[PDB]
RNA sequence: ACCCGGUGAAAUUGAACUGGCCGUGAAGAUGCGGCCUACCCGUGGCAGGACGAAAAGACCCCGUGGAGCUUUACUGCAGCC
RNA sequence: GGAUGACCCCAGGCGGUAGGGGAGCGUUCCCGAUGCCGAUGAAGGCCGACCCGCGAGGGCGGCUGGAGGUAAGGGAAGUGC
RNA sequence: GCUGGGGCUAGGAGUGAAAAGCUAACCGAGCCCGGAGAUAGCUGGUUCUCCCCGAAAUGACUUUAGGGUCAGCCUCAGGCG
RNA sequence: CUGUUGGGAAGCAGCGCCAGAGAGGGUGAAAGCCCCGUAGGCGAAAGGUGGGGGGAUAGGUGAGGGUACCCGAGUACCCCGUGGUUCGUGGAGCCAUGGGGGAAUCUGGGCGGACCACCGCCUAAGGCUAAGUACUCCGGGUGACCGAUAGCGCACCAGUACCGUGAGGGAAAGGUGAAAAGAACCCCGGGAGGGGAGUGAAAUAGAGCCUGAAACCGUGGGCUUACAAGCAGUCACGGCCCCGAGGGGUUGUGGCGUGCCUAUUGAAGCAUGAGCCGGCGACUCACGGUCGUGGGCGAGCUUAAGCCGUUGAGGCGGAGGCGUAGGGAAACCGAGUCCGAACAGGGCGCAGCGGCCGCAAAGUCCGCGGCCGUGGACCCGAAACCGGGC
RNA sequence: GGGGGGAACCUGGGGAACUGAAACAUCUCAGUACCCAGAGGAGAGGAAAGAGAAAUCGACUCCCUGAGUAGCGGCGAGCGA
């Protein structure tokens, strides 16, 4: 959720920058490795309850 | 083209 | 799970059958079509469902039966819908109408009617009608029918 | 566009619970004085469409 | 509006690619409908001419050909680099080409 | 018209290495059979065949096609009473 | 047979129009792709008596060409004369 | 009588010493654009490859007869055996 | 930034650096850091807008009690003729109104499907009213949109050339190269064109210009043919030429041999179509249905329009729909119901696999496929009909 | 002050036929195509002499749903709140 760390992270060639609101599946099988704050892992935790 | 001349008639097969 | 390894199973994106594209296909010139009739036309054939070359069809030639209604339409009258005993049998303490449409088991905007199917339950059933049969099973069962209107 | 109800078929036929298609026996509208008894009795009664029959009827009815 | 000419006639610059890559010259002449300068002494091509007035005898002549404009960087009249414009705005208001390594003007 | 110099079309055209007879064949065959005949390629001529060309037969029938016309065919409208 | 296409063995079927059904090839485009092939030569062209595939096709090699092309695995259609 | 110039009358309408003649090189109803991709139970055409199966040209009914509906006959899936 | 191949570096190599900027386009080939950009910010004297924020103005506002003054006239209302509505004369109301007749002012009038009564709803015969809705000449963004026979008719000086009296019809035609360095000068020639010289990485990239297929025309060479019968090939063997116990090209003799498509009972057929080549060219889509199939959930399943977020992120939303009960014309009854006097008969209906947990399934939602209905619905084709113009 | 123009969109005044009903006339196509008037950045509509059964709701417009329901219909093809 936190806007400064997307924005630090979003040109790097190997990062897809995303919220918690956001997850989608097509973002986390594109990708390698997952990862989540503890926040966003709240999110993702109540939207598959 | 634009103008067709009009065919002969048939031999009249009455 | 990469993209490349996202797959469909077998069978579930079957490929289309495509006529009209040559002698190999088994399919081609005629477009599996035949030979030369209204059915083989643009447009093809009137409803198959009715149409029966000229003559009377076989529904034309039955007879209508009971009031088909008429102009202003509908008359409003109450309209009820029934829900067996058995149906209830996941519900404890009341049983409303109100109740039963959360649940499914009632439309909304039908009267609710309590009939015979199943195993009375020792329960506060409210409805706007009842069975014989499940008036006699509810009470003979320790519950209690309350006949709203 | 959604296919619209044949109002013929609905006024002339009743589709049952297992999709069985229903309708009222012919032959008794008129000419009934010198028919049997046997005749009029049982044409009171409904039948059951031959299948092939009763499946395009149902075709007809797509909202019931 | 205009074509962004990041190098005037008259500075001089480096060619940073091409048969030419390394060279330095002045600025000659700015195109900007082509998007080109002539370097002096940079681009050089054989024209035939025709046996004519100005040109009895005929042959050949030396000619400057065009550089595309991004094929070149100015050198810093200070530092003496080549290098990127920044503009710089002064107290004045007006608003100056700077070098980018070190810091100062190039007009 | 013909020959020489100049300029140079056309419909048509599945491809063709395109003969006669007697048969055969969807019933009138250069193309199939059996014979007979026949070296290769042109030029001027004739019109028997290529069921020659041209025009998706006008006749005829078919289509629950069309149009003009008619009347004590049907049903309307104008007009008139 | 071994153990549910992992290959082997024995037996049988395999003419085909309308048509049913199955399995595949190739074309355009998308994801795979901020990748990978590419001036030590892309696509397209022209050859080939070579390799793989029953086939539709796919390779590979030489010439041409000079700047693009795009895998395994999938997705969609203006998809084969 | 013929003829120049200037004008008027048109589409189910004009004009016609009457031929259904003529109304811009085809008039038993002009031309253009539009409805419009009218409708055509008719004719034509319908494009890659391989593998298995494989019809019918009948019956009944039909302003039906070279078109259809149902049945018969082909094919695929699932079930019974 | 440097080196390296190269005509050219952005390719490759070595060492770095920016990133709220690695969207994209350029630059001699393939560049985050060269250029134009991008992220992130900034910006109007003048004109236009200003639905937002503020101010002003117009405007607006009580009770009883009496009185019966006003409350939209050729109107309501009835009848005749019609239109509108789902309503085609129907039991035909309602709303509208061309013709006739023709009121009342709240104890007035209209309506709730002829009509009457009752219970109710509403106040006709004056006007105005933002927003949420439609459209795309116009500007911008973006495509599992086209890529010069495509995409608009027009990428190009196209509604032009040209056709038509006119209304109207209506094309074709893009690309040298990185850079014109677009070939001085000489030779043949009237010119055109060429041969040299010169430019270029490349000149069968030379402007009649990228690639440059096919039909088609020619020059050169290998084999072959003037006693031979032919859907033109195929099988065999032999000769010659080429390439290196084999292969390619050719074809002399022998054998066999009725083009393709279409339509047909039946075609080589003397039945149709096609000169030949290139490109264009015909079973689709939307919504609904019906089977089948891949999944999700399962007495349940599922959301629609919208709302929020994103800027190729998803979520909310339960209104509604399908299913959970059938039978009957209906009232109605209900695991039953309908006919019937019937406790008669008959029609249409009613009732998973293991070990409380597991597998499965009614059903439903989505994807895919075949087929069906509605649309032009596989593509091309009438003769005609109709409207408005010329 | 008007007049004239503007691609579509809007309202009003008029208003076809092919076609479908496998013929055809009522019916359909369709108040569509088109002609005309007017308007504007929108237009129309709009503050109940409403709805219609709720002892209810509270202007109009637009979207979803209700619903291919109610009904309409040579009770045909179809039309459709
Ligand atoms: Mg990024
Ligand atoms: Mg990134
Ligand atoms: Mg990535
Ligand atoms: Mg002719
Ligand atoms: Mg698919
Ligand atoms: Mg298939
Ligand atoms: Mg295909
Ligand atoms: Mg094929
Ligand atoms: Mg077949
Ligand atoms: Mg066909
Ligand atoms: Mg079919
Ligand atoms: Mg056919
Ligand atoms: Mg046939
Ligand atoms: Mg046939
Ligand atoms: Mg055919
Ligand atoms: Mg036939
Ligand atoms: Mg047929
Ligand atoms: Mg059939
Ligand atoms: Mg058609
Ligand atoms: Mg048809
Ligand atoms: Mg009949
Ligand atoms: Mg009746
Ligand atoms: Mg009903
Ligand atoms: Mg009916
Ligand atoms: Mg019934
Ligand atoms: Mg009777
Ligand atoms: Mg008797
Ligand atoms: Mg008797
Ligand atoms: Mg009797
Ligand atoms: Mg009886
Ligand atoms: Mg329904
Ligand atoms: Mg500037
Ligand atoms: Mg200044
Ligand atoms: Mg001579
Ligand atoms: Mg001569
Ligand atoms: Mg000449
Ligand atoms: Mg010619
Ligand atoms: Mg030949
Ligand atoms: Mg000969
Ligand atoms: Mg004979
Ligand atoms: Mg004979
Ligand atoms: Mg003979
Ligand atoms: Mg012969
Ligand atoms: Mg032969
Ligand atoms: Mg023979
Ligand atoms: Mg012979
Ligand atoms: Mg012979
Ligand atoms: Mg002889
Ligand atoms: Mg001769
Ligand atoms: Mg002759
Ligand atoms: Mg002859
Ligand atoms: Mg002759
Ligand atoms: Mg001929
Ligand atoms: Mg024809
Ligand atoms: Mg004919
Ligand atoms: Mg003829
Ligand atoms: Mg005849
Ligand atoms: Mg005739
Ligand atoms: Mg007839
Ligand atoms: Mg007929
Ligand atoms: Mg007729
Ligand atoms: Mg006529
Ligand atoms: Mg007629
Ligand atoms: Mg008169
Ligand atoms: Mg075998
Ligand atoms: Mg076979
Ligand atoms: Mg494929
Ligand atoms: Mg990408
Ligand atoms: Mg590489
Ligand atoms: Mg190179
Ligand atoms: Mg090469
Ligand atoms: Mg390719
Ligand atoms: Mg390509
Ligand atoms: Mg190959
Ligand atoms: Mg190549
Ligand atoms: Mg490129
Ligand atoms: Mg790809
Ligand atoms: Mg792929
Ligand atoms: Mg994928
Ligand atoms: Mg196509
Ligand atoms: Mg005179
Ligand atoms: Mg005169
Ligand atoms: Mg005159
Ligand atoms: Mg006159
Ligand atoms: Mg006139
Ligand atoms: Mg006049
Ligand atoms: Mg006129
Ligand atoms: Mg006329
Ligand atoms: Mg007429
Ligand atoms: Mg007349
Ligand atoms: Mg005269
Ligand atoms: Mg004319
Ligand atoms: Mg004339
Ligand atoms: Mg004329
Ligand atoms: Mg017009
Ligand atoms: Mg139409
Ligand atoms: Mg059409
Ligand atoms: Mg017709
Ligand atoms: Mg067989
Ligand atoms: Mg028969
Ligand atoms: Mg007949
Ligand atoms: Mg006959
Ligand atoms: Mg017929
Ligand atoms: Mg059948
Ligand atoms: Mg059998
Ligand atoms: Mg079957
Ligand atoms: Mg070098
Ligand atoms: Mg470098
Ligand atoms: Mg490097
Ligand atoms: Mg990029
Ligand atoms: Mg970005
Ligand atoms: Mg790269
Ligand atoms: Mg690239
Ligand atoms: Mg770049
Ligand atoms: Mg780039
Ligand atoms: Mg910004
Ligand atoms: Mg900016
Ligand atoms: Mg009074
Ligand atoms: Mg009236
Ligand atoms: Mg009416
Ligand atoms: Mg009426
Ligand atoms: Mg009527
Ligand atoms: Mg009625
Ligand atoms: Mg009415
Ligand atoms: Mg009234
Ligand atoms: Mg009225
Ligand atoms: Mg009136
Ligand atoms: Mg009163
Ligand atoms: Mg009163
Ligand atoms: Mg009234
Ligand atoms: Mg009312
Ligand atoms: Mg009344
Ligand atoms: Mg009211
Ligand atoms: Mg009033
Ligand atoms: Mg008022
Ligand atoms: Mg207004
Ligand atoms: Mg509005
Ligand atoms: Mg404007
Ligand atoms: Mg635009
Ligand atoms: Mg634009
Ligand atoms: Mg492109
Ligand atoms: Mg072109
Ligand atoms: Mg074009
Ligand atoms: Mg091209
Ligand atoms: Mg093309
Ligand atoms: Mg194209
Ligand atoms: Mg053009
Ligand atoms: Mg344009
Ligand atoms: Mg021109
Ligand atoms: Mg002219
Ligand atoms: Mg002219
Ligand atoms: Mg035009
Ligand atoms: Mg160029
Ligand atoms: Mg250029
Ligand atoms: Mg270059
Ligand atoms: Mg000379
Ligand atoms: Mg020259
Ligand atoms: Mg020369
Ligand atoms: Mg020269
Ligand atoms: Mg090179
Ligand atoms: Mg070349
Ligand atoms: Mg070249
Ligand atoms: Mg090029
Ligand atoms: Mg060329
Ligand atoms: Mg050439
Ligand atoms: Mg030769
Ligand atoms: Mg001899
Ligand atoms: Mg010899
Ligand atoms: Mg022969
Ligand atoms: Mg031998
Ligand atoms: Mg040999
Ligand atoms: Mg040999
Ligand atoms: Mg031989
Ligand atoms: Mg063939
Ligand atoms: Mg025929
Ligand atoms: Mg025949
Ligand atoms: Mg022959
Ligand atoms: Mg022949
Ligand atoms: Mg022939
Ligand atoms: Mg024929
Ligand atoms: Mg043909
Ligand atoms: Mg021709
Ligand atoms: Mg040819
Ligand atoms: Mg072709
Ligand atoms: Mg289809
Ligand atoms: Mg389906
Ligand atoms: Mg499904
Ligand atoms: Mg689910
Ligand atoms: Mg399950
Ligand atoms: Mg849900
Ligand atoms: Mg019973
Ligand atoms: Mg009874
Ligand atoms: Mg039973
Ligand atoms: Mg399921
Ligand atoms: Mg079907
Ligand atoms: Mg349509
Ligand atoms: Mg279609
Ligand atoms: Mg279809
Ligand atoms: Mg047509
Ligand atoms: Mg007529
Ligand atoms: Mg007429
Ligand atoms: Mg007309
Ligand atoms: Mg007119
Ligand atoms: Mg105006
Ligand atoms: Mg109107
Ligand atoms: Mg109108
Ligand atoms: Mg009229
Ligand atoms: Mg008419
Ligand atoms: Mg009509
Ligand atoms: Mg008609
Ligand atoms: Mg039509
Ligand atoms: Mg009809
Ligand atoms: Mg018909
Ligand atoms: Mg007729
Ligand atoms: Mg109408
Ligand atoms: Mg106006
Ligand atoms: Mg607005
Ligand atoms: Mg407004
Ligand atoms: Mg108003
Ligand atoms: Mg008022
Ligand atoms: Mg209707
Ligand atoms: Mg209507
Ligand atoms: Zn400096």
């Amino acid at each position: 959720g936190n806007e400064l760390v997307r924005r630090a992270a979003r040109n790097l060639p190997w990062v897809v920058t995303l919220a918690p609101e956001g997850l989608n599946v097509y973002d986390i099988v594109r990708t390698e490795r997952l990862v989540m704050d503890l926040d966003a892992w709240e999110v993702f935790q109540n939207r598959i309850g | 083209p634009v103008y067709i001349p009009q065919p002969r008639p048939p031999h009249p097969r009455l | 799970m990469k993209l490349s390894d996202l797959r469909p199973n077998p069978g579930a994106n079957k490929r289309r059958k495509r006529v009209g594209r040559g002698p190999g296909s088994g399919h081609g010139k005629t477009a599996t079509r035949g030979h030369k009739g209204q059915k083989s036309r643009s447009g093809g054939l009137k409803d198959p469902r009715r149409f029966e070359g000229g003559r009377s069809t076989t529904l034309m030639r039955l007879p209508k039966r009971g009031m088909q209604g008429q102009v202003p339409g509908e008359i409003k009258r109450p309209r009820y819908q029934g829900v067996n005993l058995k149906d209830l049998a996941r519900f404890e303490g009341e049983v409303t109408p109100e109740l039963l449409v959360r649940a499914g088991l009632l439309k909304k905007g039908y009267r609710l009617k309590i009939l015979g199917e199943g195993e009375a339950k020792p329960l506060k059933v409210v409805a706007h009608a009842f069975s014989k049969s499940a008036l006699e099973k509810l009470k003979a069962a320790g519950g209690e029918p309350v006949l709203l209107e | 566009p959604k296919m619209k109800t044949h109002k013929g078929a609905k006024k002339r036929v009743k589709i049952t619970a297992s999709g069985k298609v229903v309708a009222m026996k012919t032959g008794k509208r008129h000419l009934n004085w010198q028919k049997s008894g046997k005749e009029i009795r049982q044409k009171g009664r409904k039948f059951v469409l031959a299948k092939p029959e009763a499946e395009r009827i149902k075709l007809l009815l797509p909202y019931e | 509006m205009r074509v962004k000419m990041h190098v005037k006639k008259g500075d001089t610059v480096l060619v940073a690619s091409g048969k030419y890559k390394g060279r330095v010259g002045k600025v000659k002449e700015v195109l900007p409908k082509k998007y080109a300068v002539i370097v002096e002494g940079v681009n050089i091509v054989k024209k035939a001419v025709r046996v004519s007035p100005k040109y009895p005898q005929g042959g050949f002549i030396e000619k400057e050909a065009p550089l595309h404009a991004s094929k070149v960087r100015p050198i810093c009249p200070a530092c003496g680099k080549p290098t990127r414009v920044r503009k710089k705005f002064l107290e004045n208001g007006k608003k100056i080409r700077v070098c980018a390594k070190c810091g100062g003007a190039l007009d």
